[PDB]
């Protein structure tokens, strides 16, 4: 009965254009939708979960609702063709999360990094110490290929809830036939 | 599949370090740091005697591809056809990868383009008009390609080794120019560039310079060293004096393409000073005599009425010609570019324009001003 | 029939698992695409005339 | 002052001859029309000057004031 | 694994019975659609059909002024009336 505002964020970025898995990666980050979509629903249903993409622009496909078909109508087609951006993500998701109807919700964001982020380590902290300024919880998980233990988004994970904050797990996933059971391990239910 | 790529190790300087690096990527089954070392081995300026080799491997990337942008596919594999060097299967091959790929990225513009300019060297009039409608109709509904143009140009400029292309290749010209930023290659190749622009804007039939063009800086800022005369030329032809010294020292230096139009640029200067000496009195006394004319374009007076026929004919004035005092009356309709020399005048007359109204209003407002309410 | 015989005899490494493996890989792509795009199109045409 | 509304439109071109390329949009100009009830509904809540219809005068000569 | 004549042979004619089989109904979709349509179109017409309001028929007498008609319906009154703007 925890009432939140489920942020969900793909990855459509040209990177994705690949399988280093053995089914596509598309299809391993629509069913990740799934299988957390599906979360929300049964543990709460007077939640919302909306779709965002960041690559080449932020475009808001479907608006923050607690309805899933216009999702799952739009999880397919995605066409993944841009160059990733980053910076403006995390920006444009609160944004989608003050333009709420109603303000007794929690914010969670939850984000799927397929790509790798180029990005300066003050254009981080500046969003991280601005985060810290609005109590905002925001989940970063990877998909695809990954740099094992960067630099910038494990000192994001540090500066986003320090000092006893909430726990945002960080996501690292192995290439391999390996499906979402990282991500039903903690983060289902110990996000 | 592994043993192909140690035996193809080779005929590449550094070998081992670039070829651990493809192999290890190539198990990764990523596609995409895979495809710039694939495009950085293309781009090596060296022979490239690899085609029968990489046509394999090519091979073996289609195989279990399905995952790639054919946008860089076909830019990848357009030059290594161009390397192969076979005119015969160069068509059907092209052809075959132009239609395994029919989906909803527009890389078959890129491939139409391809078509062409592979085939643009014999026997260039069956299909060459089609195939240059064909990419223009299909330049429909996103303008950000910015390659399909730029081959479109490309094409367009093998297209200008023929009998009537003048006009649409210097409007062309400009449209290549217009949707490219950055310069990206040397001097040695952009000086012949706005050599051929120099001539495409001079041979025409309805242009006359076209200002603002002057002013594009890739043009004066690397031939005002080299050859000094096809700015000069210009120059006169925007001031618009006949300058029978300057407009023939080009026909001493320019000598193909410049005497079977000798004629025709004399012609075109003629049409050309008087939407100068229209220019030269700001509308005072706008009608021209006879004499002025035959002294500054230096035609006799049987002429001067053929010359301002010719000129109300294109549409560069609206005039009229009378002949009981032999004047021509001017009303000036086709404005261009000016100076800032023209600009200081403009502003005073501004001025007297502001000062004179604002004083007639001072009047009107004090003397009624008991009837305003 | 005859096609589908004399272009598995002539050539083995050839177009045996290369067009195969294009024209029936590119069209179930499209084919998975449009199922689905023009069921959520029909079903929303559905709801518009009733 | 006397500044009205303004209106533009969506055109994409490059830009102008050689220029590079970006949006310009183009003016579009614009009027203001009522229609029956939105105008007769307007007099009745003015009610301060009313301005009558053809001038005595005063009024012709501050339009060109 | 390799390239033989027996497995390649029979490893597209199991996947022709898939890739006929999706894009058979497919056009039977298309066709439900655009019978659909031609339905949904038909409904359209009628909802600009249902805001009409129907007019008078009536007769011009004569004329009064540059601006003034004097019409008169088929049983009606008489009425002084103008026209709309370019008539």
């Amino acid at each position: 009965m925890v009432l939140e505002s489920t942020m969900v964020c793909v990855d459509n970025s040209e990177y994705m254009r690949n399988g280093d898995f053995l089914p596509t990666r598309l299809q391993a980050q629509q069913d990740a939708v799934n299988i957390v979509c599906h979360s929300k629903t049964r543990s709460n249903p007077e939640n919302n979960v909306g779709l965002i993409t960041l690559a080449n622009d932020c475009e808001v496909l479907t608006t923050l609702t607690p309805d899933t078909g216009r999702i799952l109508s739009k999880l397919h087609t995605v066409q993944p063709k841009g160059k990733i951006t980053f910076c403006t993500g995390i920006r444009v998701a609160h944004l989608a999360l003050k333009h709420r109807q109603g303000k007794n919700h929690k914010m969670r964001i939850i984000a799927f990094v397929g790509s790798p982020v180029e990005d300066n380590e003050k254009d981080l902290v500046k969003l991280a110490k601005r985060l810290k300024k609005e109590k905002v919880n925001v989940d970063i998980i990877n998909f695809g290929e990954e740099e094992v233990n960067t630099e910038k988004l494990t000192a994001f994970v540090n500066t986003l809830n320090g000092k006893d904050g909430t726990g945002s797990h960080l996501v690292t996933v192995p290439p391999g036939p390996s499906l979402a059971d990282a991500l039903i391990s903690s983060p289902i239910l110990a996000g | 599949v592994p043993g192909f790529l140690q035996q193809s190790q080779n005929s590449g300087p550094g070998q081992p370090a670039v070829w651990h690096r493809l192999e290890e990527l190539y198990t990764k089954k990523l596609w995409h740091q895979l495809t710039l070392q694939v495009l950085d081995f293309v781009q090596d300026p060296c022979f490239a005697q690899g085609d029968g080799l990489i046509k394999l491997y090519e091979n073996f990337i289609s195989e279990f591809e399905h995952r790639v942008n054919p946008l860089s596919l076909v830019e990848i594999i357009l030059h290594v056809v161009r390397q192969m060097t076979d005119p015969n299967v160069a068509l059907t091959f092209l052809e075959k990868t132009r239609e395994k790929v029919k989906s909803s990225d527009e890389a078959v513009i890129l491939c139409k383009t391809a078509i062409g300019a592979l085939k643009l060297n014999i026997g260039d009039l069956q299909v060459t008009k089609e195939t240059i409608e064909d990419v223009e109709e299909m330049l429909n509904n996103l303008p950000g390609v910015t390659s399909v143009h730029s081959r479109f140009y490309d094409l367009s400029s093998k297209y200008y080794q023929t009998i009537g292309n003048h006009a649409s290749y210097y409007k062309d010209a400009l449209r290549f120019l217009g949707c490219v930023d950055i310069k990206d290659l040397p001097v040695s190749e952009q000086q012949e560039r706005a050599f051929t622009l120099g001539l495409a804007g001079l041979l025409g039939e309805g242009v006359f310079n076209f200002g603002e063009l002057l002013m594009h800086p890739v043009l004066e800022s690397l031939r005002n060293t080299d050859r000094q005369w096809l700015i000069d030329t210009l120059y006169a032809f925007n001031s618009g004096n006949v300058e029978r010294f300057q407009t023939l020292k080009t026909a001493w230096g320019q000598q193909p393409d410049l005497a079977a139009n000798e004629a025709q640029l004399l012609r075109k200067i003629q049409l050309l000073c008087l939407m100068e000496m229209t220019f030269t009195r700001p509308a005072n006394h706008r009608q021209l005599t006879f004499e002025e004319i035959a002294k500054s374009a230096k035609i006799t007076v049987n002429e001067v009425e053929l010359l301002v026929m010719k000129a109300l004919s294109v549409g560069l004035v609206k005039g009229s010609i009378d002949e009981v005092d032999k004047r021509v009356h001017m009303t000036w309709v086709q404005p261009r570019v000016l100076d800032l020399q023209q600009i200081k005048g403009m502003k005073d007359r501004l001025e007297f324009w502001c000062t004179d109204v604002k004083s007639m209003e001072m009047l009107v407002e004090h003397q009624a001003h008991d009837i305003l309410t | 029939e005859q096609d589908g015989i004399g272009e598995e005899v002539l050539k083995m490494s050839t177009e045996e698992i290369i067009q195969r493996t294009r024209l029936l890989d590119s069209e179930i792509k499209i084919m998975k695409s449009e199922v689905l795009r023009v069921t959520h199109e029909l079903q929303a045409m559905k709801d518009k005339i009733k | 002052l006397g500044l009205p509304t303004e209106a533009y439109i969506s055109v994409e071109e490059v830009h102008d001859d050689g220029t590079p390329t970006s949006k310009t949009f183009e003016h579009v100009t614009s009027e203001i029309g009522a229609e029956e009830a939105e105008e007769v509904g307007v007099e009745h809540l003015l009610r301060d000057i009313k301005d009558t219809t053809v001038g005595t005068l005063s009024q012709r000569i501050t339009n060109q004031v | 694994m390799a390239d033989p004549r027996d497995k390649a042979l029979q490893d597209y004619r199991k996947k022709l019975l898939e890739h006929k089989e999706i894009d058979g109904r497919l056009k039977e979709l298309r066709e439900q659609l655009k019978e659909l349509t031609k339905q949904y179109e038909k409904s359209e017409n009628d909802l600009k059909a249902l805001q009409s309001v129907g007019q008078i028929v009536g007769e011009v007498l004569k004329q009064l002024t540059e601006e003034k008609f004097i019409v008169k319906a088929t049983n009606g009154p008489r009425y002084v009336v103008g026209c709309r703007r370019q008539l």
